[PDB]
């Protein structure tokens, strides 16, 4: 999920603009829901996943707001000790405790139904694998009790009129998601909120800890602790995932990880680039930043050095020019299917043989698995979500940096061979393979575009829709399943407020029974495929300029 | 009028509820998402509950069996019976407004069932504030917050230690798995603030 929020010193024609591209994987119907609230002090337009009665992406005529998973450590791993003596059991703080137990039965359609229990300690619910006669093992959020508690920050942070009051509700959102603010005044603000343990000296947060007491969770951190800022004298506040500040830790999964090679720099470029943005250039960076190749950037350097000193007939050196005269801006060709330049599949394949003759050769079977993906790895159905550098491109990236990386290189992921000679190997590869694919004229060459399917299957891999419901996109795009921008103090306009979003394919996913589909059902999915995007109304008026029907019910509780 | 709701959508079909007060408001937005995407809602319920076999059958236990798994009933219900009389308005009356139009539909199903209820077979029940509950969190809490590796981590840890020896085994992990990483672009710059704790980094709780 992207977002980039530009706020007076930045903002062209208004004093502050929200862009926010969630990226939650593309569904139908749409993933998110549009609604206007007006009444019982709410009075908000935007959009919102499955319909929470908070809306995610909306705005207040005031403030506006927005979110990106923030991918902070707030899951913890107890290693509890069992006991065959005492089956149910478990040792903590010196005594043989009861553990939590249910039982549970899943119904079948046309099957026999299962029996099960589900088992939980003061640590959280026990996980299924990993178990022996001696240790079970407890997940532990940082957030656990504070469910609901989420869930109502997201709905009264909606009536927030200005920071102090939505860093009011944004301290009881317990879940690790980076919140974002904007106002009418030209105020912007960021938060990366969430519950983070309070863990005792000398926890590793990437590694478990026994259950039996003595590493026990001191508490929660206060709010005080929190990254957030209000204001950036950089005056704008762009994320994609990246670190939220300076010596801030990341998610303990082993295929995340925060270091100089991310996908955040592709905003920042872009928004530093230009003195003072207008609403439609903050627009814009969507469709460039859902086009850009994320691994050129990273290692054209690298590919330059290494090439820089041969001959001009090396085809492995003209693979590298063909590269550096590239904005890494993907474009489908006429046919809908390839793209216009093969940087992509050049990088692919470079970088697929790169990891293996590399991070992969330092790990142990079977772990050298996880660092060998390059990242452009899909079907033929197209990306299920977002598009990163991958794990073992991040730790090659810091490799390649030398003494420029903070990383100290423990082993040598180059093995003692200079770095020029496994780079060249791998454009070896590079050249073999696709020439031999494509032919020995580079300029001719028509490689694979991805493609973008919306899912009738819902991210579970549950149908929320017949199959032949599944719509299609030519082009696939790095950016939001949806995208909203809110514009304060417009110049151009007579409202202190315009805001826009897209939601795809439609607002309705209704069909009758005869298989009549809805007036809505699709009428937003040219336009997503566009860039382009509709208007979001907030005052009485602009609603009821703009109204196609109406109804009106009378009901007591 | 208290009572009064009134339901305004726009060109796209985007709804807009005018009402008084907190549960009259939410009976609006619960009765309009009904009639948007009550399948999707519907399926929705069922695998964040973890019964989408109850309805698919027998490719969807193992499924149905990790959902269940991972959360705890109970805990989420004393949750919401812990919230004050405005906060529970919220829930209930999302809930009764979805139910408004499934009792519509379940009296008229010849035109108001959406198409999908026929294929599936089986026809839409009732909500309660649970429900709504479970939507949030079994779509969000648990796809985008609930995330550790550790004992993969530890796995591979022991692995690096095994190949490399003890020292270098642990340098290696912090190497391939950093804590920190002081060159990671950050939404915050280093002039504005930075994060002052620091951890462990020598899985020391060993
Ligand atoms: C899609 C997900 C993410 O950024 O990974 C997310 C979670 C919560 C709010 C916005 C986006
Ligand atoms: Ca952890």
């Amino acid at each position: 999920s992207n977002m980039w929020v530009i706020g007076k010193s930045k903002a062209q024609d208004a004093k502050a603009i929200m862009v926010n591209g969630p990226q939650f994987g593309w569904y139908a119907p749409a993933y998110t829901y549009g609604i206007g609230l007006h009444g019982a002090g709410y009075d908000v337009t935007g959009n919102t996943p499955f319909a929470y009665p908070g809306l995610v992406f909306g705005h207040n005529g005031v403030i506006s707001w927005g979110s990106t998973a923030g991918f902070g450590d707030d899951v913890d791993i107890f290693a509890e000790r069992l006991s065959a003596e005492k089956p149910g059991y478990y040792l903590h703080n010196g005594k043989w405790v009861k553990m939590l137990s249910r039982e549970e039965t899943i119904t079948v359609k046309n099957g026999q139904a299962e029996t099960f229990t589900v088992w939980r300690t003061v640590h959280g619910n026990i996980l299924q694998t990993d178990q022996t006669t001696q240790t079970a093992y407890a997940k532990s959020r940082a957030w656990d009790g504070k469910e609901l508690a989420s869930l109502l920050a997201w709905t009264h942070q909606m009536k927030a009129k200005n920071w102090q009051e939505w860093t009011q509700q944004a301290a009881k959102q317990a879940l690790t998601i980076n919140w974002y603010y904007a106002d009418v005044n030209g105020n912007i603000g960021y938060v990366h909120t969430g519950a983070y343990p309070d863990r005792q000296s000398g926890h590793d947060p990437r590694l478990p800890v026994p259950g039996t007491g003595k590493w026990d969770w001191k508490g929660l951190l206060p709010f005080e602790m929190n990254p957030k800022v209000y204001n950036p004298q950089s005056g704008y506040i762009a994320n994609w995932n990246n670190s939220p500040q300076k010596d801030y830790p990341a998610s303990d999964l082993f295929a995340f990880l925060w270091g100089g090679a991310d996908r955040v720099t592709e905003i920042d470029r872009l928004l530093e680039q230009k003195p003072r943005l207008t609403a439609d250039q903050a627009w814009d960076v969507i469709r460039q930043t859902s086009r850009q190749d994320l691994n050129l950037r990273l290692f054209l350097p690298t590919l330059q050095a290494a090439t820089s000193g041969l001959t001009q007939s090396d085809p492995r050196r003209q693979l590298v020019e063909t590269l550096t005269r590239w904005d890494g801006i993907n474009l489908l060709n006429d046919d809908g299917k390839t793209w216009q330049q093969p940087g992509s599949a050049i990088l692919n394949v470079w970088l697929t043989s790169m990891l293996k003759r590399t991070v992969v050769a330092a790990v142990p079977m079977p772990f050298d698995k996880w660092y060998s993906a390059s990242g452009y790895e899909t079907t033929q159905d197209g990306p299920t979500g977002s598009l990163n550098i991958s794990v073992g491109a991040k730790i090659l990236y810091e490799a390649v940096q030398g003494d420029k990386s903070p990383i100290p290189q423990a082993v040598d992921l180059f093995a003692g061979k200079p770095q020029q000679e496994v780079v060249l190997a791998a454009l070896e590869d590079t050249w073999e393979t696709l020439s031999k694919r494509y032919g020995n004229n580079v300029s001719n060459w028509k490689t694979p575009a991805m493609a973008l399917t919306f899912r009738a299957n819902n991210f579970f891999g549950v149908p929320q829709a017949a199959a032949e419901e599944t719509r299609h996109q030519a082009e696939y795009q790095n950016r939001g399943t949806e995208n909203d921008m809110i514009v304060f103090s417009p110049t151009t306009s007579d409202r202190p407020v315009l805001a826009w979003d897209v939601v795809a394919p439609g607002q309705s996913g209704f069909i009758a029974p005869d298989g009549t589909v809805d007036k809505h059902y699709e009428d937003q999915l040219k336009m997503y495929e566009n860039f382009g995007r509709k208007s979001l109304w907030l005052t009485k008026q602009d609603v009821e300029a703009h109204k196609e029907s109406q109804e009106v019910l009378h009901v007591q509780r | 009028s208290s009572s009064e709701i009134k339901i305004v959508r726009d060109e796209y079909g985007m709804p807009h509820i005018y009402a008084n007060d907190t549960w009259h408001l939410f009976y609006g937005y619960g009765y309009v998402v009904a009639q948007d995407r009550l399948f999707q809602m519907e399926m929705a319920r069922r695998s964040t509950q973890g019964t989408v076999a109850e309805v698919l059958g027998k490719d969807f236990v193992k499924f149905d069996k990790d959902i269940r798994r991972n959360y705890w009933p109970d805990a989420i219900r004393a949750q919401i019976a812990a919230l004050s009389p405005e906060d529970m308005s919220i829930l209930q009356g999302y809930a009764d407004g979805m139910n408004a139009w499934i009792d519509k539909v379940n009296t008229n199903p010849e035109t108001l069932l959406p198409k999908q209820f026929n294929t599936f077979g089986f026809t839409p029940k009732r909500w309660e504030p649970f429900d709504v509950a479970m939507i949030f969190v079994g779509t969000m809490a648990n796809r985008y917050s609930d995330s550790t590796s550790e004992i993969d981590n530890l796995a591979l840890l022991t692995a690096l230690k095994d190949k490399y020896g003890v020292s270098q085994g642990m340098a290696v992990f912090n190497q391939l798995k950093w804590l920190v990483n002081p060159s990671a672009p950050t939404t915050i710059a280093v002039q504005e603030s930075n994060y002052p704790l620091k951890f462990n980094q020598q899985n020391s709780q060993t």
